[PDB]
């Protein structure tokens, strides 16, 4: 990642966490809930690691 | 924080070249800082208004 | 006539009247939520062979980046949480923390702050008074389970009056030997081991025969409205940590063995309805203290 | 030197199987074991340097003619590289291997009366290092299994806390336990640090460094066997094999 | 003078000295992690139509595929954990498991073997000694809550000395009737129901009048460094199980009602600081034994 | 029952309550770092025959380039450091320096203001009280090495009680002749020359024979949390220079021979934990004072 704190290695194999994030945000749009926050996005985008 | 500035001999409105903040889903960042510094005449009403 | 009462019910000290507003109650809820993230992030960081998840969780909690050559005290949130805990316990404790800092720390999360959306059951046994005549001895020992030993030295049967208060919901009485118990102006039933009582029914009379002493074991249950995040196991652990750390060390206060004893004692005092509202907020704050201190020992 | 180079339980027991008892016994008179003496260490001091001689030094000493001296000579050979002076033992006993004496009843030697505490004290277990204590404990376990004294061996370990932590884990009758064992028992070896041609103060340390420096010379000598370059020239009987089993194990 | 002491504090037996290295501590932590996943995977498979999550979890834990007609025992990890628990309790227990098996099983998961990153509170009351004069009777009953019943049949008042050790941090004293307590060679305060005491302060003198029996209830809190994964509820159930299947049956050892009593008793020995480190590793192993055996009963 | 106590433990004066915040702690740490470079540049300049390293170091410290016809005072930083040391010693000393000046000076260098990174061992012996009976004379001399001389003129052997407090970690007692020492109400051992004791173990009894004087030599070691840059040799030199310069001269303050005695005395007073924190900041400030004064002799 571009963040200086994050030294983790983000795996590119498997289903992309970005695809789940896009699907989850569309679900929240239907229910009129606010979109995923930055903290929630970072946790979801860092699920796949090496 | 990296900053650059140009000092102009003429009078004018001191400002920044770019807007301060950029917001992304990943996080919030600060755009590059560049100053346009001018010398001041206190009795110039037009530049005081701006 | 002799009077015997539970030790923990004697002279409850007044509780604090500060940090009870809506914004302050949100800060306690935020602190509990963020402290629980610290513990989970520590266990996540151990399995992933990285310290990043703990670093981000600590940065959210303490508003400062961890450094290898600096102590991890917990930041401004840890200091504010410690001071509000002191203020709740006693009305004499100063309210050091300003209101602006409380509001800034409450903006980290989006919790509601409601303290009445759930319930918890407390097991402290309230025995307000035990009335015994002359020539009989009565002793009460215990809080979670109260054992009352009554001995009759005289030549006739003695009647002992039991008053469990009006707050407790149910009280279960078990005797070493079968005994007789009935309410005011009611016929005595046959002797039996176990009685289920409602404290609001009224004072109860136990027939005490002459001979070997009779011991009655009392267990009680009380319902108190608590937040959904309330966890009695964490609250009790946080209570002991706060007492050992000296957060409760202040003049003109009464100390208790457990948070269960503390909340029941205040609830049985006058204006105790308003007191338990403050005690419940203290309990949630103690939950945050236990989780934060276990993740960041000092 | 060769016995001190073995670094695994499998190599140590394999060496003991092919080594007769006469290698443990020394035919040099030596000196009496426990004496306060003054030795010369001119690299460090002008005055004579006090020390106490012991049985686990690298130099031969005089030994008692009883069975206790024979076992104490075997252990000193394993941990120090040299044995003691016990002559006229006999051809029948001397031709047997060290493992046969420690593990087999057919040798004709009776050792069930031995006391592990007295043997350890006479060998100065306090002065031994970690590898030396592990090697001696291997000898004790083999003797206990021979005499059916497994319970006594465990109780002796319970009394001595430091010995229990470093006690090697192997059943003296099963070869599968020896292969799995990963304890490092080497006393001499190729040194990672800087090893210099300098003297040591004590008798034990000075004698140990002589074997360490001798092993380096032995390693580059023509007598050393290089498995990587000359494996085909080794005889099949003594060639290294993955399925190597001691007889009866 | 008559001396009375707590029963569980008498003669703590020496603990094992094996499997206390960093490699072995990693194996205990790994077993706890894999046991937790075994419980979770079984529940997920129960609430689904597929057994794949349980097959994968058991295969990693037991190094063998489950079979329909064969009992699911846990394989080599179960055998290693059972024998390692035996060694920790007593020095007399043998060390059967090889180091190679422990190292190989520790490689199945990635967890640090740190055993000092957190803390826990234990509730045993360490009454080392109670010294009473002649013509007085003192009885000590209980471990979690210690009740001392004292009677004075003498002519005058008697001074009773209470020693709570130096390990416990806070002791809370409650009495049936108000009583006087002060440190040695200090003026005696007014009679009151409750006392908060630091055991480091010194031996405490209690004035016992000749009138009626006085019962003092004691509760104590002590803090011991534990790994973050420590869960007191799971350890206590694991302690009760391991005693039932005979894992603690070995000659010349003491038996305790709870793990809280066991750890506090060893802490008060001459080498208590060295003993608690081994007992902490035993607690985590008991935590893994509880989860593993509940998922795979045999 | 005569009572004898150490001279330096008597009546520690209150310490200053200013310049103890996080911003002020950074100022002291920054001054120490900049003063250390000032003393290193002066040494380099003398050997190298070039004054460029010193000119750069002085410009950073004083914000003004050195001049040949002007005195090398040290600038605003030197004046600020001198006045902050005055405030630390006593609560009666005025706080001249404004917060704005402190913040401006603290921005010159970036250094963590943490004062709990490391530890230092202090060697003052805290003999709080020595209780002796009639017909015995006791004298206590010394702070670094406490020399207790006892002479018994009575008929029988006497008991002398020693109290070393609860702050010191270890105390080693050496006697001119073998003597007997045991804890309160504990069996006496055989006579021996040397005793290693834990002060928290309790007051100790010494059996004093009749006829010959017995001198007990006491040495103590105490551990206090200090910043990693703390150097005890430089702090002591700064302390004596500070006293000689006269900035410790305030009304109703106690004077001590060394910083070791000053910090132990404040530790043993009431609220000693809070006092010690200010003393550590003073010690680091005195360390900068010594280095700056030696480089620039004014």
């Amino acid at each position: 990642d571009t963040s200086f704190i994050d030294t983790r290695k983000y795996c590119t194999d498997g289903l992309s966490p970005r695809e789940i994030q896009k699907a989850l945000n569309r679900q929240r749009a239907y229910y009129d809930r606010p979109e995923l926050t930055i903290s929630e996005n970072k946790t979801l985008l860092s699920q796949s690691i090496i | 924080f990296n900053f650059s500035y140009d000092i102009m001999t003429t009078d004018g409105v001191t400002r920044l070249k770019e807007d301060i903040l950029i917001v992304t889903d990943t996080g919030n960042d600060i755009k590059p800082i560049h100053f346009y510094i001018y010398f001041e005449n206190r009795n110039d009403k037009k530049l005081r208004y701006e | 006539a002799n009077r015997a009462t539970s030790a923990f019910l004697d002279n409850p000290h007044p509780v604090g009247v500060n940090y009870v507003d809506e914004g302050s109650r949100q800060f306690v809820a935020v602190a509990e939520l963020l402290a629980s993230k610290l513990i989970d992030s520590s266990r996540e960081s151990d399995e992933s062979n990285s310290d990043v998840p703990f670093v981000q969780a600590y940065s959210k909690f303490a508003d400062d980046n961890p450094r290898h050559l600096r102590v991890k005290t917990g930041g401004k949130m840890a200091n504010a949480l410690t001071n509000v805990i002191r203020s709740y316990y006693s009305i004499n404790a100063p309210a050091i923390v300003p209101q602006v800092e409380i509001d800034r720390l409450a903006s980290k999360a989006t919790v509601s702050g409601d303290m009445y959306n759930s319930y918890a059951i407390f097991n402290s046994v309230p025995i307000v008074e035990v009335l015994s005549p002359a020539r009989t001895t009565v002793s009460i020992v215990g809080s979670d389970r109260a054992d009352v030993t009554m001995l009759n030295t005289g030549a006739g049967a003695a009647n002992i009056t039991f008053n469990f208060g009006q707050i407790a919901e149910t009280v279960i009485l078990k005797g070493s030997v079968p005994f007789q118990l009935a309410r005011l102006n009611q016929p005595m039933p046959a002797a039996r081991f176990t009685y289920k009582l409602r404290p609001l029914d009224g004072p109860f009379i136990v027939v005490l025969p002459v001979g070997n002493p009779l011991v009655i074991s009392a267990t009680a249950a009380t319902r108190i409205q608590v937040p959904l995040a309330f966890n009695k196991a964490l609250v009790e652990s946080g209570f002991q940590t706060a007492m050992n750390d000296g957060l409760f060390d202040i003049q003109n206060v009464n100390y208790y063995s457990s948070f269960d004893e503390f909340i029941i004692s205040q609830y049985h005092a006058q204006d105790g309805i308003n007191r338990v509202s403050t005690c419940v907020i203290l309990g949630l704050a103690l939950q945050a203290y236990d989780q934060m201190r276990r993740a960041l020992p000092v | 030197m060769d016995v001190l180079s073995k670094g695994s339980l499998k190599e140590l027991l394999a060496h003991l199987e092919k080594t007769p008892l006469e290698e443990a016994i020394s035919y040099r008179i030596g000196t009496v074991p426990y004496q306060n003496v003054l030795i010369s260490r001119n690299e460090y001091y002008n005055q004579l340097y006090p020390d106490t001689t012991s049985l686990i030094d690298g130099v031969s000493r005089e030994g008692q003619r009883n069975v206790n001296g024979l076992i104490m000579s075997i252990i000193s050979y394993v941990v120090s590289g040299s044995g003691h002076y016990i002559p006229n033992i006999g051809f029948m006993l001397l031709r047997r291997s060290i493992l046969d004496i420690l593990t087999k009843h057919d040798t004709g030697l009776v050792t069930n009366n031995l006391n592990y505490g007295i043997i350890a004290r006479n060998l100065t277990v306090s002065k031994m290092n970690c590898e030396q204590r592990k090697r001696m404990l291997i000898c004790f376990k083999l003797l206990a299994y021979k005499d059916g004294n497994q319970n006594d061996y465990e109780i002796y370990l319970n009394q001595n806390i430091p010995l229990k932590q470093i006690a090697p884990n192997f059943i003296p009758g099963d070869m599968r336990t020896v292969i799995h064992n990963q304890d490092q028992l080497a006393i001499v070896g190729i040194p990672a640090y800087r090893l210099t041609q300098s003297t040591e103060l004590s008798i034990r340390d000075d004698n140990a460094k002589s074997y360490k420096l001798g092993y380096v010379d032995w390693y580059n000598s023509n007598s050393f066997l290089r498995e990587r370059s000359e494996f085909n020239l080794i005889r099949l009987k003594d060639r290294d094999t993955k399925y190597g089993k001691l007889n009866g194990w």
